[PDB]
């Protein structure tokens, strides 16, 4: 399996044991959807780890009923136990309307990261290649940095 | 076509019309569309008058029972309901609304829509047409369409303007400039 | 030709079958067939030969898509469950009445949406089964 | 015979019908049941290598045609679907009963006892939201895999065939899926027996002589 937007500059078909059968195109398509979704979520999560620190936490409350404030929710893994769980349920609802609105069954465009977002799309198939591989490489670096920040918060006891 | 050929979807730039309906209510409810335009034009007219009535009293106020008239916009309404001014305004507006809209809309105005249904009196053509001041219309269809578009644009602008004005006045107070 | 009794029964069967298949069409014009009595409403057949409900059974929202109805019913279910829970158990409103203060209108308005969610999800499945 | 209309249930010439869901076409079920039972996964050595169904619960759908020509009793396909679902739910329930007593995850009230955790999480303001999320997720994954039509033996899907197989199973040339299905079914029955034992111990102490100190 080559040409599938996965081989980059400092690396090739990086599989110490990945793609164990070196086939099973259905498994590989599922893994492609998995990796692209993981990368997008990670990029967002690292983004949201480094936004509150470099740009002060939101000015509002985030909970008028529970008297919580944005400036009172700690940044990092501790926020999961501070954000009101109705808020996490609403985040789950947004994830649902973001996952179940458009189908992502195998074969469908949803199974290839094609959720019709565009906005930062391009025009030429080579420019398409550039944008897609940029997104994928940034997502891999994201995943790495996001689990790194997870462990930094877990061990150091704070955001950094 | 889009929205049954109603006026209001025109964009400012060119023949590339706006046709703003992200949720697609016009396509989902084409037979309820005259009602939608009736509501839109009514809200726009009420909002024009409401923004003008938020601005003007900051300049000149009628002499009255001194509790409703000598008050700010945000706290006017309660005192005016108490003074008996807004109750007479409600009598006037209710008579106008019942007769005009409830008879142009319901073929049996002596019956609620649960019993009459129908609601065929509101056609697409006579949506905002209450036959009031129709002699002031230009005598050509193109400028009639342009004037209707002007009314709709100013009505939407007045809706948003009144919403912002009342929200800022509640937040801050002040007069015509509702800034902090 | 010495018509048989079985031939007479055959003619009776033919007459009954022809009448039955003929009175259905617009050539009998009886009060039963008037719109809102027995027929299926002109342009809105509710179900076909197979007893599968068509999108016409939804009425005004006969063209609201399945995804939109699913979102509508899920939001209504969530809001109604929140209102019901906040009215009955969490911050009970009857106990608030016992405190001398009025109800919270938000809870009642929210809890009003549960049967909305019920009929909305039924309509959502009707739309999904019709490909809408 | 009787005309095309006026045909309901016991009238001669009435083809059996099955349309419980408003929005789905009418389905006409054949008896089957016994025919599907004769070629059905299960029936291992523990009961003599034959399909152990005393009381004839798999034959009642065939007897529906004799009782009232109505789908009152489930098809054997529905019985296998229910057995699979019960087995999976009981596996999870057994693991949960023996994991809640030692582990705690969320902001739920601390209740190691399994018989009280459900109610105490109902009462929790920050437990009701979580249980609502669990309920909506279960409802989604249950209505998506509605089966339901297995009640009359036409499910178009083998029992317990939700859209869930992250590993390479059901696709590898090896790993005979018949043995995996038999293992799943038998472990599910075992987990159901275990859950029944847990309930009996909770109600009648000393019933199962291995969970005497258990909740
Ligand atoms: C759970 C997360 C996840 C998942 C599902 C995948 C999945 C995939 N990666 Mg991958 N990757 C990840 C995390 C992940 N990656 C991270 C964190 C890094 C950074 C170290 C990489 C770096 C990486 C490289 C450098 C390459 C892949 C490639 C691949 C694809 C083929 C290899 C394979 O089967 O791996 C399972 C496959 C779609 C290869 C590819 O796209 O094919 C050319 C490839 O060259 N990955
Ligand atoms: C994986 C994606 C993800 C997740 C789970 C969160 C989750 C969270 N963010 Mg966040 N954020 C994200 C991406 C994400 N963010 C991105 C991409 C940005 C850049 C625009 C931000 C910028 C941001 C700010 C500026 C703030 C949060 C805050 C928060 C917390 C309160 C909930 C809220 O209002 O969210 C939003 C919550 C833990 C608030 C908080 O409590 O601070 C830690 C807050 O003030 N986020
Ligand atoms: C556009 C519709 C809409 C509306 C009306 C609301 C309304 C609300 N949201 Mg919200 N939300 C929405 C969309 C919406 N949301 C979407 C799309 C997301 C995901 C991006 C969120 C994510 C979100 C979080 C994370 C939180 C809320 C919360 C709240 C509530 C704060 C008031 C309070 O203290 O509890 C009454 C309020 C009822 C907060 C909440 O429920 O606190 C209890 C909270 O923490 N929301
Ligand atoms: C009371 C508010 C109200 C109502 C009822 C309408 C109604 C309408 N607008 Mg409209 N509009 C409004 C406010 C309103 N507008 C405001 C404030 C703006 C400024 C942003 C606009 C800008 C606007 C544009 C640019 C266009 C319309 C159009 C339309 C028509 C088709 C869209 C539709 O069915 O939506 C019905 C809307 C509602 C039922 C309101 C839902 C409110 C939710 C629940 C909140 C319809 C008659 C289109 C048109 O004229 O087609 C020819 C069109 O292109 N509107
Ligand atoms: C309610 C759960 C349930 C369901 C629907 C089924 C369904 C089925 N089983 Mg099954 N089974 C179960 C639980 C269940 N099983 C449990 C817990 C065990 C362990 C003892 C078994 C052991 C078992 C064997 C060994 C065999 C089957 C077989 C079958 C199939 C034909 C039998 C039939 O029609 O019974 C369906 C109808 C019922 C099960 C009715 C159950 C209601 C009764 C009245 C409850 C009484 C129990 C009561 C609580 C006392 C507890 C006793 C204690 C041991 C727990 C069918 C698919 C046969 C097969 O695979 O055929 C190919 C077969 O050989 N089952
Ligand atoms: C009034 C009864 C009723 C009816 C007619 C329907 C009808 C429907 N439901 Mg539904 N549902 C019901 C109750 C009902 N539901 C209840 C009570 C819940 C739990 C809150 C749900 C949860 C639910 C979900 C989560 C989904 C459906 C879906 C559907 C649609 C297709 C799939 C299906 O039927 O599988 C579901 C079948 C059932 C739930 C069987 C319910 C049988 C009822 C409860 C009678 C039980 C009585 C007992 C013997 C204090 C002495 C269909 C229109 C699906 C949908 O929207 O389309 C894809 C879907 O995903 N239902
Ligand atoms: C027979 C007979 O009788 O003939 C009749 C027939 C008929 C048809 C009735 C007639 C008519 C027409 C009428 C009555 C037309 C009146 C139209 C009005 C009053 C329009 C007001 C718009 C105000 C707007 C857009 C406000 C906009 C405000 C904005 C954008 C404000 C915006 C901000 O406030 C906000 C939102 C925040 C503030 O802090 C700052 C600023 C920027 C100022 C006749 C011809 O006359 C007579
Ligand atoms: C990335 C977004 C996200 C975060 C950050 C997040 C976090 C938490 N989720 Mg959550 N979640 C989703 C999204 C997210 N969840 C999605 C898409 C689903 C559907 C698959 C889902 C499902 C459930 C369920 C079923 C439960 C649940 C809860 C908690 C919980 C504990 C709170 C606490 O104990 O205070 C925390 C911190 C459990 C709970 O205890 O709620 C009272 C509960 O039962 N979640
Ligand atoms: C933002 C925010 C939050 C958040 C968040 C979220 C959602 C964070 C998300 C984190 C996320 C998404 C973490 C997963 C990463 C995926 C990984 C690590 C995959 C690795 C996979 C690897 C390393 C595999 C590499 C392989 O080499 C192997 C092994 C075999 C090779 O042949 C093939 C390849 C190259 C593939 C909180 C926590 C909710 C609160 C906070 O306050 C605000
Ligand atoms: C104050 C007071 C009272 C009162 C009151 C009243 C009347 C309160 C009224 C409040 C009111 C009327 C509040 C409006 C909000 C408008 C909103 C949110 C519009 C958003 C509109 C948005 C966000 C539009 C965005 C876009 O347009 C953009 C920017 C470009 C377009 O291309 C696309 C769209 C259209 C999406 C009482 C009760 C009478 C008595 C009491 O004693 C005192
Ligand atoms: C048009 C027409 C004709 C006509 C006509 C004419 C002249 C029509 C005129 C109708 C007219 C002049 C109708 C007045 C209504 C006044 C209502 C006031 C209510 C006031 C109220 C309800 C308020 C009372 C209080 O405020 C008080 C006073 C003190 C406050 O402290 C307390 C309250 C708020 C309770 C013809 C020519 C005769 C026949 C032709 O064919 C058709």
């Amino acid at each position: 399996f080559e040409n599938e937007l996965g081989v980059q500059a400092p690396t090739g078909f990086f599989d110490p044991l990945g793609l164990s059968s070196d086939g099973s195109i259905d498994n590989f398509k599922r893994r492609r959807a998995s990796e692209i979704k993981h990368g997008r979520v990670a990029m967002l999560a690292t983004m949201g780890y480094m936004t509150p620190e470099i740009t002060g936490k939101f000015p509002g409350y985030l909970s008028y009923s529970q008297s919580i404030k944005f400036a009172d929710v700690p940044n990092g893994l501790a926020a999961m136990s501070k954000v009101p769980v109705l808020g996490w349920a609403q985040v789950a609802a947004y994830g649902a309307v973001c996952e179940l609105s458009q189908d992502q069954s195998p074969g469908t465009p949803g199974a290839a990261g094609d959720f019709g977002f565009k906005v930062i799309t391009s025009e030429d198939e080579e420019t398409l290649k550039r944008k897609l591989n940029s997104e994928l490489a940034n997502g891999r670096l994201a995943m790495m940095a996001i689990i790194g920040l997870f462990f930094q918060d877990g061990l150091t006891g704070g955001a950094y | 076509e889009f929205a049954g050929g109603l006026i209001g979807g025109q964009s400012a730039f060119a023949s590339q019309e706006y046709n703003f309906d992200p949720l697609g209510l016009a396509e989902k409810f084409p037979e309820q569309l005259p009602f939608f335009r009736e509501a839109e034009l009514k809200h726009g007219r009420i909002a024009m008058l409401a923004w003008v009535g938020l601005v003007v009293p900051e300049f000149v106020r009628i002499p009255g029972p001194e509790k409703c008239w000598q008050a700010s916009a945000v706290d006017a309404h309660s005192a005016c309901v108490e003074t008996g001014a807004l109750t007479q305004v409600f009598i006037f507006c209710g008579t106008l609304e019942i007769c005009g809209t409830w008879a142009k809309m319901n073929p049996m105005p002596y019956l609620p829509l649960s019993q009459s249904g129908s609601t065929g009196g509101l056609t697409m053509e006579n949506a905002g047409d209450y036959r009031l001041g129709v002699n002031f219309l230009p005598d050509e269809p193109e400028k009639v369409k342009e004037m209707k578009l002007k009314e709709l644009k100013n009505g939407r602008l007045a809706m948003l303007a009144f919403g912002g004005a009342i929200t800022q006045a509640t937040l801050t107070g002040s007069g015509f400039p509702w800034l902090y | 030709y010495t018509e048989s009794a079985q031939d007479a029964k055959l003619f009776e069967t033919v007459f009954s079958t022809y009448t039955a298949e003929y009175l259905k069409g617009p050539m009998y014009e009886t009060p039963e067939k008037m719109i809102g009595r027995r027929p299926f409403n002109p342009g809105e057949p509710l179900w076909g030969e197979d007893k599968k409900l068509t999108s016409n059974v939804l009425g005004p929202l006969k063209r609201v898509s399945s995804n939109e109805l699913a979102f509508l019913t899920m939001i209504c279910l969530a809001i109604g469950a929140w209102g019901e829970a906040q009215f009955l158990w969490f911050d009970p409103q009857f106990a608030a009445i016992d405190r001398g203060e009025y109800f919270n209108p938000i809870y009642i308005i929210a809890a009003s949406l549960l049967p909305v969610s019920f009929w909305a999800h039924i309509a959502c499945y009707i739309q999904k089964a019709n490909g809408k | 015979a009787h005309p095309k209309h006026m045909l309901v249930a016991g009238v001669r010439g009435y083809e059996m019908e099955w349309q419980p869901i408003p929005g789905d076409a009418v389905k006409y079920p054949k008896p089957n049941s016994e025919e599907m039972f004769k070629t059905m996964i299960g029936a291992d050595v523990e009961t003599g290598g034959e399909a152990w169904d005393p009381l004839g619960f798999h034959k009642l759908f065939d007897r529906n045609f004799d009782f009232n020509m109505l789908p009152v009793y489930p098809h054997v396909q529905w019985l296998r679907e229910a057995e699979i679902k019960h087995g999976r739910v009981c596996m999870l329930a057994f693991i949960g009963c023996f994991a809640q007593a030692g582990y705690h995850i969320g902001s739920y009230p601390v209740q190691p006892d399994w018989s009280k955790a459900l109610a105490e999480c109902y009462a929790s303001p920050t437990g009701a939201v979580g249980l609502f999320q669990i309920s909506v997720l279960i409802g989604w994954i249950e209505g998506k895999n509605y089966n339901g039509d297995a009640w009359v033996g036409m499910s178009e899907k083998e029992p317990g065939d939700l859209g869930f197989d992250p590993a390479g199973f059901t696709k590898n040339p090896d790993f005979d899926l018949k043995k995996a299905q038999l293992q799943e079914i038998k472990n599910g029955r075992l987990a159901m027996v275990g859950c029944a034992s847990i309930a009996a111990n909770h109600f009648i102490p000393g019933s199962v002589p291995l969970l005497t100190g258990f909740y």
